[PDB]
């Protein structure tokens, strides 16, 4: 569920 | 913003030739028979990192049906050591794309003007410029005390979405030292400072 270009 | 793709093949051809990492030079290459290249359609995370473990190759990837967020597209990538996931986004009208603005023609994730917009003996009303992917920041941390000694240096953290800060309860006739540190989502360290000296 974590991605490397998220956002904050 | 800022480049956007009005198709999944059309994402996949563009990072063919740049990068895909802001950092790196990651180029999209195909999983090494007479299927897609690269669609694998509704499958799991895990399973793509079981897809893309057996790759040497910088670069190998797949587009898979999100997991988390239904509707949306994931699309996966070994980066030398780790399998990397990324969020393909969508805008108003529905383009796809990868990042929501551009670095500065910058090549530093320092914030880059730091500067005092007004003064009173006892206040301060700062302001800043990030350039590196602004979207990117998650807080900046602002520190300041007398320039010298000798007691803590006082902190505070503003939100990534600001661009400016308050500092009050100074005391008249002093030094300040004021120190800004950028905390990108998700670096692990904060950026290295950029500071300035203002006396009250």
């Amino acid at each position: 569920h974590q991605y490397y270009n998220d956002f904050p | 913003g800022s480049v956007k793709f009005n198709s999944l093949d059309e994402l996949v051809d563009y990072h063919r030739s740049t990068s895909v990492s802001r950092n790196q030079q990651i180029f999209l290459r195909d999983i090494g028979g007479g299927g897609h290249p690269w669609y694998k359609g509704k499958i799991p995370r895990a399973k793509a990192e079981e897809m893309l473990s057996k790759q040497r190759h910088d670069g190998a990837f797949l587009i898979r049906e999100s997991e988390s967020a239904p509707g949306d597209f994931s699309l996966s990538v070994k980066f030398g050591n780790d399998v990397q996931h990324f969020k393909v986004l969508r805008d108003g009208a529905g383009k796809y794309f990868l990042w929501v603005g551009g670095s500065g023609g910058s090549v530093s994730s320092v914030p880059t003007k730091l500067e005092v917009v007004a003064a009173t003996p006892t206040s301060l009303l700062i302001s800043w410029d990030a350039i590196w992917y602004p979207y990117y920041v998650s807080y900046y941390r602002i520190t300041y005390g007398e320039t010298g000694g000798n007691s803590p240096v006082q902190e505070f953290t503003v939100p990534g979405y600001s661009s400016t800060a308050t500092i009050s309860g100074l005391s008249p006739g002093v030094d300040y030292t004021i120190t800004i540190y950028a905390k990108y989502h998700r670096a692990k360290y904060y950026s290295s400072p950029i500071s300035i000296n203002y006396r009250t």
